[PDB]
């Protein structure tokens, strides 16, 4: 749904990379249930060397997209609370 | 001309892209892919001239000797079979026995210099480290540089850099007495 | 390639050589040179006695190792460039800044090793150097002071502050106080 | 409105960096084409060249060398030299899906 | 500021 | 004109490799007529354009500009097309040979891998500067207040933030976490709340790489005492500080 | 030197008696 | 082998001065440095050379700058007034001088000022002790403190010098004669 | 009519005012840009950071931090490390209402 | 860099014949 609206809004056409933007969401979601199926000792290690690779991690990037959004919401509440002052 | 121009720019190309590269040098495939590379350049017909040939082995060598895994590849490379001109020799008999000499050791002396500029850099990380105006930060960099070593070699211990870290964390914690004595003094 | 044995060789353009070392060595713009030249050298011979006084004042009133024990060949590259500077400029400093900046470059002071036996001597930089490289005026160097402190060792009632070295036409010396011992060093 | 201006400025000096960044890769192909250049008006007969021909081939080479895909000549060239189907061996040997997306089932094996 | 600086404190150089 | 050619290597094909090379030294041989060695040219030079423009152009570019995979594909599809045409055009080969083509897809896969999982090192590097930035704004809006540092839960919250990321994947690589708490540690020694704060998460223990241990212990007991003289020395400049103000008043 | 060295020597004294006490407050 | 040498010697001259900053008051004469078989017979020019690679050292750490001023500094502080440490600030001093003098001869001011901007730096350190070691540049400190601590203008200053090139001996004089009755009238 | 144009000028010297109230703002975005920009450039790898690398990651960091809600903001990283129906919680406990105006009547409990 | 250059040698001056 959002995928398909998504690519028509941002590039009127020759974007051939539909099927293959859906194949990737699987290999992502493939990728992601493999590394769950790892333990948090296990997953840490393979994070501290270059395997997990820290894009992957869905922990890791969760924690990172929802700080990452809580961090702008406030800056942005920043700028309203300087105008209130 | 300008096949042979372009055939001899791509034999430069890829023979230094493999020669200045002191990791490739240092594999023993690097010999092996000499040889058969300026084998290949003959039978095939690239490195068009004998004497274009001669230039290129000859510049092969003064680069490999130049860094530091070079030494190695020319002990592995001089007992390499050759043919240039008619009669066929090792690229120990071609080029100089004297000139084999001069290469061996401007090779050693590359390896040298390097591996002493290497360590000079580690060592001017640590007294880096050593020398800031703020201990705690001191402690800070040499903990980064528990974490380079902890990557490159974990399993070893008691190597000139493990011993010149630890020595660099004592001389901090000697810091750490110190500051705690000033900042005492000033309160 | 080497300034100080061209400036030996060839010393009646001494003036030539400062202008072309001010030019590259030096910032100074050539226009400038040119028409401080073109300008004002005018006074002539009779205040160059009262210039000739003025030379020798400043040497006397000098207390600076390089013009107070100045060289003998030293004396007549100095004298000319001194005098050049004195012309161009007017500036009595600027002469004695580039007078001195030269000896500085074509000598080395050797310097008692002590609290004060500074200034035992000196040498033109030219009469130590080994072989036709200007910069191994170090090796001899190396051997003078060598042979000082041998000298110094050798016979315990020379002191540091009683050994004098000093450049005759062609030969370094190397003495005590007394004459009793005087080794000559020569090119 | 004197926001309107500066902030064009600087957004004009940004755009301006990324000039700057399309300016070392216009350099870096005006710096081959003149390697180019160099290669077709030397001289490569009779192998006996001047210092001036030698430098002007040894800087035409080194411009014409990869930096940054540089090791991955090199060991491109050993591997022709010493000797789909490859392909797909060589991309197992790297533990790397057909999407060239690392294949953690291979990499996770020991622990599962 | 709430921060503090720390002393400055005389240093001795110090090599590994 | 290649039928041509075509058979003049044909006549030259009857030749063994020795008396080829002899007659390639000598004038008898022109370059381009021998088949063999210009084979081997339009392959080295086809590699060569593949390898060195497009991308070594393609990493620089990739090791800052490129964004997502996607935009990398089409750069690299264009510039590849592009350096494949310019680079045969300054050499003597015309890019429509089944040799130049060759050697331009020569090494496809091995290049592929490396630039992909270059891409993918650069995602990975985006992302921890990413994490970590945030771990540094959230410790540092709590640890630089000495009214947040004086509450009896911000030592419990320091140690339960630090597991957290430990856990998750935030702070990623224990040598950034223990740059972090060094840092913390600091500030908060710093900061007129560093006493309490430091007293409460020293008994705390924390979970690296080599071992669980407490903060006291992963700290240095030296680099301990220095951090708890130099945050009494906060406290009470803080305290002199805002007890000169008022004075002033 | 000697100027140097006697303030030292009541800098080291002070230093070490302000250290032991502020261990003591901590 | 000199490489291998010199590297070795430089540590035990670094070891040395180490033990100098730290106040065991010890000698820097050559001849006293220790000698470990693998050193050889310390020729005088490596402690230049480990002046020279202890300044670059310092420049080269991660450090603050103004530790950087500090440290170097340091090693000055602690030389036998021969020693190089001392000679290479004096060659700084003297090339920050030359420079300025460039600049006046030429009416301009340079660009980008290297040696003004080390001195500077350097200076901006410790004042004091850089007036002290080298009083015959006074006026160029004066000039610095002119330029950066107060606001004038280095192009006024510069056409000042330039204008006031006639030394005129009998304007030196009056101008000894004027400065002593200045003194002793200023109470 | 000269005072019309000193009125104008006035008005305008008023809408300047405003003008530098939005030039603040501006500013304060343009150095959330360039700390973002600061994070692109610097590399936070290898844990081996130079002291430039480490000062401009902690000034990036300090310009990303918001400094009027800096406690609110603490305080919530807080309840989120230790720990509808929550929200109405604390506005309860916030004594405010639905509407975010003070609940004058649990305010004033004794009375 | 990678590469080490090599420390200079004493310029003699030689003729064929």
């Amino acid at each position: 749904l959002l995928d398909t609206i998504g690519r028509f809004a941002k590039a009127g056409a020759d974007m051939y990379t539909a099927k293959e933007q859906r194949a990737r969401d699987l290999a992502d979601e493939r990728s992601n249930e493999i590394i769950r199926k790892l333990t948090p000792e296990q997953r840490r290690e393979a994070l501290n060397n270059g395997t997990l690779l820290y894009q992957d991690d869905p922990y890791a990037m969760e924690a990172l997209r929802v700080k990452t959004g809580r961090n702008a919401a406030y800056l942005v509440d920043d700028d309203v609370m300087q105008k209130i002052k | 001309q300008q096949a042979q121009k372009g055939a001899i720019m791509n034999s430069r190309v890829e023979l230094n892209g493999v020669l200045q590269d002191p990791d490739m040098l240092r594999r023993p495939d690097s010999a092996d892919f000499f040889e058969k590379y300026i084998d290949n350049g003959l039978v095939t017909g690239a490195i068009p001239s004998d004497a274009q040939a001669t230039q290129l082995i000859s510049q092969a060598f003064s680069d490999a000797s130049s860094r530091a895994g070079g030494a190695d590849f020319l002990m592995r490379v001089g007992d390499k079979k050759v043919t240039l001109n008619g009669a066929t020799t090792t690229y120990r008999e071609l080029i100089g026995e004297e000139q084999w000499n001069a290469l061996m050791v401007t090779a050693q002396r590359s390896q040298f210099e390097t591996d002493a500029k290497l360590n000079e850099q580690y060592r001017l990380k640590i007294n880096s480290a050593l020398n800031q105006e703020d201990p705690r930060t001191a402690w800070e960099m040499l903990q980064g540089i528990k974490a380079e070593l902890d990557k490159v070699q974990p399993d070893e211990q008691m190597t000139p850099q493990r011993e010149w870290l630890i020595s660099a964390q004592e001389q901090v914690q000697n810091q750490m007495n110190a500051w705690t004595k000033a900042q005492a003094k000033a309160l | 390639a080497d300034p100080q044995l061209i400036a030996a060789l060839y010393p009646d353009q001494a003036e030539l050589f400062l202008t072309m070392d001010m030019m590259d060595k030096q910032g100074i713009d050539p226009q400038v040179i040119l028409d401080a030249d073109r300008l004002t050298v005018k006074r002539s011979k009779e205040q160059r006695f009262e210039d000739d006084k003025a030379f020798e004042s400043a040497l006397n009133a000098s207390k600076a190792p390089e013009i107070a024990r100045m060289p003998a060949s030293l004396r007549e590259s100095a004298r000319k460039i001194y005098d050049s500077v004195k012309y161009r400029s007017g500036n009595e400093s600027m002469a004695m800044e580039q007078m001195t900046k030269f000896l500085k470059e074509s000598t080395y002071t050797f310097t008692g090793d002590d609290v004060d036996g500074d200034t035992v001597g000196v040498i033109p930089k030219n009469m130590m150097q080994v072989n036709s490289d200007p910069k191994s005026w170090e090796q001899g160097r190396d051997i003078l002071e060598e042979a000082r402190k041998g000298i110094i060792a050798s016979n315990p009632w020379i002191t540091n502050k009683q050994l004098t070295m000093y450049s005759q036409g062609d030969s370094i010396y190397l003495m005590d106080t007394t004459g009793q011992v005087r080794v000559r060093y020569d090119k | 409105a004197a926001a309107i201006p500066i902030a064009i400025s600087g957004a004009q000096a940004i755009s301006g960096q990324n000039a700057q960044a399309k300016m070392i890769a216009a350099q870096t192909a005006a710096g081959r084409r003149q390697a180019m250049e160099i290669m077709r008006q030397t001289n490569i007969q009779n192998a006996d060249l001047s210092l001036q021909a030698r430098s002007k081939l040894e800087e035409a080479s080194a411009e014409l060398t990869s930096q940054n895909m540089q090791k991955v000549q090199a060991i491109g060239s050993i591997r022709a030299a010493i000797g789909v189907t490859e392909g797909q061996f060589i991309r197992e040997a790297n533990m790397v899906t057909e999407n060239y997306r690392r294949d953690y089932q291979a990499i996770f094996a020991q622990q599962l | 500021f709430g921060g503090s600086s720390d002393e400055t404190d005389t240093e001795g150089t110090e090599v590994s | 004109r290649d039928l041509a050619d075509e058979r003049s290597n044909e006549i030259i094909r009857k030749l063994t490799p020795e008396q080829r090379r002899e007659a390639l030294n000598n004038g008898t041989l022109l370059y381009q007529d021998d088949p063999y060695a210009m084979e081997a040219l339009r392959v080295k030079t086809g590699r060569n354009a593949a390898y060195l423009v497009d991308d070594d152009v393609m990493q620089k570019i990739k090791e800052g500009v490129f964004r997502t995979r996607e935009e990398m594909e089409e750069y690299r599809h264009s510039r590849l097309q592009e350096g494949a045409k310019v680079y045969a055009e300054q050499f003597g080969i015309d890019p429509e040979d089944v040799d130049y083509q060759r050697g331009f897809n020569g090494d496809i896969t091995e290049r592929n891998i490396s630039l992909y999982g270059a891409h993918d090192n650069f995602l990975s590097q985006q992302a921890q500067k990413g994490a970590i930035m945030n771990s540094r704004v959230e410790l540092n809006g709590v640890l630089q207040d000495p009214d947040m540092l004086r509450r009896p839960d911000s030592a419990d919250f320091f140690e339960k933030y630090i597991d957290n990321g430990l856990v998750t994947g935030a702070i990623p690589s224990d040598a950034q976490a223990t740059q972090l708490i060094s840092q913390a540690f600091s500030d908060a020694s710093s900061r007129a709340g560093g006493a309490d704060f430091l007293m409460r998460v020293g008994d705390k223990k924390v979970t690296l790489n080599g071992a669980t241990t407490t903060y006291r212990e992963l700290i240095g007991e030296e680099q301990w005492n220095a951090l708890m003289v130099t945050a009494q020395r906060s406290q009470f400049e803080t305290d002199a500080k805002l007890n000169e103000q008022y004075r002033l008043k | 030197e000697l100027l140097s060295k006697v303030w030292s020597e009541n800098q080291k004294k002070l230093e070490e008696k302000a250290r032991e006490k502020a261990l003591a407050d901590v | 082998d000199d490489s291998m040498k010199s590297m070795n010697k430089l540590d035990v001259i670094d070891k040395q001065f180490q033990k100098r900053i730290n106040g065991e008051w010890v000698s820097t004469d050559f001849k006293d440095m220790p000698v470990n078989e693998n050193t050889g017979e310390f020729k005088h020019s490596d402690m230049v050379n480990y002046a020279n690679k202890k300044l670059a050292e310092i420049d080269s750490m991660d450090i603050p700058d103004g530790a950087k001023d500090a440290m170097k500094l340091k090693y000055l502080q602690a030389d036998s007034k021969d020693g190089a440490f001392r000679t290479a600030i004096g060659t700084m001093v003297t090339d920050a001088g030359q420079e300025w003098s460039a600049a006046v001869i030429n009416g301009k001011l340079p660009e980008r000022t290297p040696a003004m901007d080390a001195l500077r730096r350097i200076r901006n350190a410790d004042p004091q002790l850089i007036a002290a070691l080298y009083p015959d540049q006074a006026e160029l400190f004066l000039t610095m403190d002119m330029m950066d601590k107060q606001g004038i203008d280095p192009q006024v200053i510069l056409d000042a010098d330039r204008l006031t090139v006639k030394r005129s001996k009998e304007q030196r004089f009056e101008d000894d004669k004027a400065f002593e009755s200045a003194l002793n009238a200023s109470k």
